[PDB]
């Protein structure tokens, strides 16, 4: 129900970010897409995925020394090690789902802010990624150069 | 009109969650991987590392490279002298080239030992030099653990107490002797009448041989093996004993059949026997039946001062030669000790026993500048932290760890939707 | 003064989510309720906290290996892993005292946008959790029906 | 108008830092907590242990299980008989039973050593077996922390040259002797006239027993022990010794008064001491005066390819009869041992020393499946990584930390509000 | 353009906080000023890093207990503790900027939700940061007293 | 109209990441930094440390404070005496002040030995007092580092088996002797015509002391050197010897030149050796050569219940005396030992050799509160977990670690701005 929520669907249906919309003649019925020209949501994606790098060579560049003259493994001590960097490399991963998400969530609401700011102040928000846009001022070809369907 | 962004998930789109942001994906990638990891011998440190070899690491070789199994730039990181081998030049036997191996360097390669096996034939009442060998190279990679540097100490100062004795000689050695131990008998000494007097001698581990400092020396503390009594008694009189002691009277070495019975096999007759012992640097004392005297006449030096782990590269024949695996067996009984082998035949390219094409792959790594981590699995690069089987000891250096693939997390990939809130 | 921000108030007085209302008269004199009906926020706030133990057993679920022959304790370095360990639970706390609030803002934010919704578009934003319902198109039943209170 | 939510905290409230978002709350829990620690023994890994024992672990006893401290299961995995011990099978006296320990294990328990207390009433001129008890309990405990198995060798190939030597035999030990050491007396030797000659003999530590690798034995290196010269005179010529080699010579046991002072008590008369020492295997020498010489006969073969650190049950008998805590204190003076002990006396169901209600309770979590840490202040399970107390050493596993409770940090609880920016 | 953006400026030109304006006689041209009274900023920005010693401190106050009996510098084991202790001082940095950056955010939200409630609600916002202010009920004195420029 | 608040940056502004939000800056910090390090001597724990001194720490020196190098409230944690040293309490030359050293401290300050150096002029046929000086202090040190306490043990009980020799008097040394080793000659012991009886000793060393257990002691194992069978044939018949054994026979120490080389300086005359060992309790055994038996009669107590690495301050004189730097030497080759030297020559208040405004400078920290590391680089206090230069071992507490100034991390400064998606 736009940009603070997720909603779920069945067997088919595509799942992505949809143009959805609301009343008319009292009471209406609803309607949602079927996916718009967000490309900009597609290349956010891409850089936010790309960025993640850093963090990850970070990691991978982080390697203890060590010095065992012993001849066989001592097999519990080994485990241990990689239990404890296995741990912190997953403290890492919760931080860099989040930083995505948070990013992406940005992102998005750059999206919408763009959207708001064409159709000024036709469009009135309603929270993110929502708006009232009254279709009194605003016809059809109106609507159609704010929200671009 | 309401007109609004709509956020949906499918079936195939799974929850990941986040320290502040949860995201929704379908497809996810590992956040990393495990580094290959590479059989045979390399460094971690090109600018503080020793070879010691023979001809197979000789670039003055006269067919080099194709009898070599390293190329040019690694060969100059090798002391090494076709024909050598660090117990040739323990004992010296006779027209056996005699190169002083010396050098220092944190990571040390050892590659000979096939110059002196079965197929050389040095009998010199030798009672097993397949098991010298092993104790040989067993106290030489125990004291290179630990040592950054080695040379041999080609001549100990010596001196022996009798003014009668004469220097050993054997057809079963060359009609002459070792360079090291030093043989001395009594040619009065006949069981007749005559019994003899007590032998005695002194020998000194230095502090220091040229530019070396000397905490170690590995030397051979040699003695004569009788099958019993009776069968010495056809050479001196009483038991047969040779001890060696340290400038206070401790006894540090020998055979002494006056306590220990004989153990010499029937009817081979007499036997020398040449375990090595690592000693400090002094003064140590000989006492010995009149008859026979043995005194070690050289050592390998080494320091205290820190060394890693060794890599020792199997030193064998062709099929066609009689090989040994001593120096494989004193690695493995060793701390610190890591052993390179090959697993099919030794096939040359100069000729049958120089330049093997599966040991120039081995000792291919000796060789790259990005090594991180060398052990008794290989060596490895420093990719990831991880390693999908163990690391087997002795290594040192940035080495990894053994995770299942199953434990590495993964991060969302393609289409993705941001989640957080209750959303209800 | 509306979900941006947080009031302090005197040794009486409940703390909690209240309803606050304006001007009118001019000049005014605000007002403050007693608490709503938000039991979507209760509701809330047991599942996020009931969501931590996820990250509380991560951590419960590391134990290293370890081996001692020795008799005798050694303490300075027993406390010292001790020391490392706690601090590794601090971070891991921080991570989620921040999980918390964001989303549970996040979940404050989606209870202000279905009251948004129920008032479309008598209700006019005013930042997050604030309202200009203008007493002219919606009486005191009406507002009665968007605020539920 | 203006309608607004409104976000408002009491003195009540305290404020929660967090990375990227704060939460005042009224109430607090703690983020985790203590692990309870369980006294007793216990095992982190069910599938590699194993216990030695006697009648308390027998499930062939007759009056199984009231007669055991262990129900069936654990039982299974334990070597024991009746009437059994360690030190019992390590000399064999006469009439007492002669069990063959032997198996392996990763975590040992040993649950014996009362078959052999005051009680028992060996003699045997033994001079003071509680004190002999101590140190061999010591040698096999030190021995089995680096080895994976173990097992009795319960004959060494052994060899005396004297021709006239016979076996002794005396009315102190049941008018026989002990299976270990060998006892061989010259009759001819009196002090009239007639010293006889120096006896000697050899003993062999094998490299192997059956399926077991011998690195490493424990065995006794025994001797006669005389109040002074004129005592000993009184038996032989010269002063009393009897002296251990290895192979090259080199003393390693015995007692030689021929250069250390006599030390018998007394007018107690001759004694004998048995020392336990921890040897290689090899052949092994032994010199003696000609009247009385002792050879080795048993030993326990242990290797060296690691263990945990061991298991030592208290093992003593009901008030009623006479102990000693000779393990107890082997147990604390050797590394990695952790002992069990009672806090209560031993009270048995079968009968007085046998099925005692606290030890049941101490060895049940031999016994659990969800151990992970064994330690001297008992065991844990794998709730939190930490515990109120101190897990005193020896211990091993994934073994919890001592932290204060006011160091473990909290989350908020009760009604939360969210704080964000700096509100002004 | 808000808030949500953050814009680059050439050679000269000041960085920081503007005021931004828009269109008029159709189409206008924008045009943007010289920073503003936001003090509030100033003093939010000194809070937050002063707020920043906590975390430091954490990490100052702990130090591991070590005993080397050795003689000899142990180098590589010397220099790997200290990468790991480098490594988490790099995870704690990246905490506290995204705390920092976070809770900034927060203040120039807050900073906007006052300026929106002080003409309300001749404001109407259009995204944070922004509003639509209509020249009509509002002069020129109308939207100094709102925006303070 | 549109009006909104504007973000912008510079090319002056730099991004720093943040997980989950980023930032603007002109300016940046460094997050932490470099914790001082200061020379000279100090403690981690004021509660738990001794310090062992002489007469520049002692508080009841009629010169005091002038004559200290440590001010009122440290001088009474040491256990010192004017005049004293650890190696004068080991031997007790005749007429040196002989201090009973005892104590507990898990942090341990040695700050003398200078009272016995070449300027005391201390001869009785010393062969080398520097040598034993350093010798003995190794052992002592060694010793220590283990130990949680120390005592000296001032008289050992001894016994002598022969009956006709008496106690040994020297004009080198002060017309009488030390007060250990005794030394017991025979007078009838003429090589004319009579040989003498070899002589035999026992000495013991206790399992405690006062309120001190023993689990090692430090003796000497002193000898008399000869330089050859000729020169000793002028005093005994035979060659020179005098072996010390342990209650059971071993060889633990002593010089025999029986079968030991003799090493006396030529025309030196005889000298006495004086090497410490560390032995466990117990009753030990002498055999000598008749004319000449030396007997330990002291040694110093130490207990096995741990200790952390110990401090060793230089102990000299001013310019003018002679000195050695025989506890430098002794502490740089023994592990644990943290060595505290000056820079500039020892210059008093008191006199010239008491009360150094560097010494006191150096010893400042023994001293201070909140010191939380102690290295050979110097000590610390908890600011920061990092130093500039490595702090070189020994070392103990709370110790910083090396990094480049370069890998500290920053914060953003002066004017910030907040960044978050991708703005586009
Ligand atoms: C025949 O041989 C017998 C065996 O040799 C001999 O019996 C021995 O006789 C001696 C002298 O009477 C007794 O000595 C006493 O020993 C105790 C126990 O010491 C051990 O334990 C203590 C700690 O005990 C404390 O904690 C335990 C629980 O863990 C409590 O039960 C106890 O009540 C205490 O609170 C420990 O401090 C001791 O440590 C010493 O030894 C170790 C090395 O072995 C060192 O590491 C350590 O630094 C220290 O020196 C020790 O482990 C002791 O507390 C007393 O002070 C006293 O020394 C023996 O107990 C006794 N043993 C046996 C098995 O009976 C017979 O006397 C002899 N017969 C003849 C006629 O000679
Ligand atoms: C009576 O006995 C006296 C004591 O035995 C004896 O005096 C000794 O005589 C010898 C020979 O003249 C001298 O030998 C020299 O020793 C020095 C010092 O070596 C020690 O320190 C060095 C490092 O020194 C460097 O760093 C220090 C600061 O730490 C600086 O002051 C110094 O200037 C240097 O820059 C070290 O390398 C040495 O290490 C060796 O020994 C250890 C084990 O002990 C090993 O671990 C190590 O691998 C190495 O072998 C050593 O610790 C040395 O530098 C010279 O080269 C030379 O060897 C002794 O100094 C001297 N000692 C005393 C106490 O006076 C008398 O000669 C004798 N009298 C008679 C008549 O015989
Ligand atoms: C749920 O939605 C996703 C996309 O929103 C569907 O994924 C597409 O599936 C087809 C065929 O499998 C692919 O060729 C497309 O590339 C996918 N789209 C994207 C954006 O990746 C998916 O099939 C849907 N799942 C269900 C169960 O209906
Ligand atoms: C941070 O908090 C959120 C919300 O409480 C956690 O999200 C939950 O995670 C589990 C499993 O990942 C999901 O099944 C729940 O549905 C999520 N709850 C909600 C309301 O979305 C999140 O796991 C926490 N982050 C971490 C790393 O623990
Ligand atoms: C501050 O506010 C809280 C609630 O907003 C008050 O907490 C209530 O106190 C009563 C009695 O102590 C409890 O029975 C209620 O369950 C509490 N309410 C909640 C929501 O937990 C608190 O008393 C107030 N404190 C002050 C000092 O006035
Ligand atoms: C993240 O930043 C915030 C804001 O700078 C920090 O919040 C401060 O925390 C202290 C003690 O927790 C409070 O007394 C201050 O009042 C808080 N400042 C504000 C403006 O709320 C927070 O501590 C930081 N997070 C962490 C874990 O350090
Ligand atoms: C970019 O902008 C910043 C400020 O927005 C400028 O920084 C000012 O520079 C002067 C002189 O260097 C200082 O005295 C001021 O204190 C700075 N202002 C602030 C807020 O710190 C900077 O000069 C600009 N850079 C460029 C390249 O134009
Ligand atoms: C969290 O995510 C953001 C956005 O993907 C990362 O920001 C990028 O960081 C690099 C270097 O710091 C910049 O050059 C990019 O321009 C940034 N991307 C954007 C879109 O701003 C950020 O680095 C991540 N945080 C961490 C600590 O890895
Ligand atoms: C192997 As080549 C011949 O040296
Ligand atoms: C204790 As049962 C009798 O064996
Ligand atoms: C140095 As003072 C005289 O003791």
């Amino acid at each position: 129900f736009g940009l603070l929520f997720v909603g779920f669907v069945a067997g088919g249906v595509a799942g992505g970010y949809f143009w959805g919309r609301s009343n008319g003649g009292g009471g209406g019925a609803s309607v949602s897409s079927t996916q718009a020209g967000f490309d900009k949501i597609g290349k956010d994606i891409q850089q936010l995925r790309n960025d993640t790098n850093a963090a990850i060579e970070g990691f991978n560049g982080r390697i203890a020394h060590d010095e065992q003259a012993i001849k066989n493994l001592a097999k519990e001590i080994e485990d241990a090690r990689a239990e404890a960097l296995v741990g912190e490399l997953g403290i890492i991963r919760s931080l860099i789902v989040a930083n995505i998400s948070m990013n992406l969530k940005e992102s998005l609401y750059e999206l919408a802010n763009q959207i708001t700011k064409r159709g000024g102040g036709i469009a009135q928000e309603a929270g993110p990624g929502c708006w009232y846009v009254d279709s009194e001022n605003c016809d059809a070809s109106c609507k159609e150069y704010i929200f671009n369907f | 009109e309401l007109i609004c962004i709509v956020q949906r998930v499918n079936e195939s789109f799974s929850l990941h969650s986040g320290f502040g942001g949860n995201v929704y994906s379908m497809k996810t990638e590992p956040m990393t991987g495990f580094t290959n990891v590479t059989k045979g011998a390399s460094v971690i440190n090109q600018k503080d590392w020793i070879g010691f070899g023979d001809s197979r690491t000789d670039l003055t070789n006269d067919q080099f490279p194709a009898s070599s199994d390293v190329p040019l730039a690694v060969a100059k990181k090798f002391r090494s002298l076709s024909g050598a081998s660090l117990m040739l030049s323990a004992f010296g036997p006779p027209g056996k080239v005699d190169y002083l191996y010396q050098g220092c360097g944190k990571e040390k390669v050892f590659y000979e030992g096939v110059n002196w096996s079965p197929e050389a034939g040095i009998d010199c009442f030798g009672s097993n030099w397949t098991q010298t060998k092993k104790d040989f190279y067993s106290r030489i990679y125990e004291a290179a653990r630990s040592s950054t540097c080695m040379t041999l100490v080609n001549s100990l100062d010596t001196k022996i107490s009798s003014t009668t004795a004469t220097a050993g000689t054997a057809s079963s050695c060359s009609s002459s002797w070792m360079k090291s131990p030093l043989w001395y008998a009594e040619s009065s000494v006949n069981p007749p009448q005559v019994c003899g007097t007590e032998q005695s001698a002194t020998f000194t581990l230095p502090t220091s041989f040229g530019i070396y400092k000397c905490n170690k020396h590995v030397v051979q503390l040699c003695y004569f093996v009788y099958e019993n009594k009776a069968k010495f008694n056809t050479f001196g009189c009483g038991d047969y004993y040779q001890n060696y002691y340290d400038g206070n009277g401790n006894l540090i070495g020998g055979m002494d059949n006056r306590v220990a019975a004989y153990r010499g096999i029937a009817n081979a007759g007499v036997k020398i026997e040449c375990p090595s012992k690592i000693l400090n640097p002094g003064t140590y004392s000989i006492k010995s039946t009149p008859r026979f005297l043995l005194v070690p006449k050289r050592s390998y030096c080494f320091d205290t001062d820190g060394g890693y782990p060794i890599q020792v590269v199997q030193s064998e024949w062709s099929a066609s030669r009689r090989s040994d695996n001593a120096t494989e067996e004193a690695c493995l009984q060793t701390e610190g000790c890591i052993f390179i082998k090959k697993t099919t035949p030794y096939v040359g390219e100069a000729d049958d026993n120089h330049g093997d094409i599966e040991m120039r792959q081995l000792l291919s790594g000796l060789g790259n500048n990005d090594t991180v981590c060398v052990s008794q699995s290989g060596y490895t690069k420093g990719e990831t932290p991880f390693v999908k089987d163990y690391l087997s000891p002795p290594k040192y250096g940035r080495c990894q760890l053994k995770t299942d693939s199953g434990r590495i997390p993964t991060l969302p990939s393609g289409l993705i939707i941001p989640q957080a809130g209750t959303d209800s």
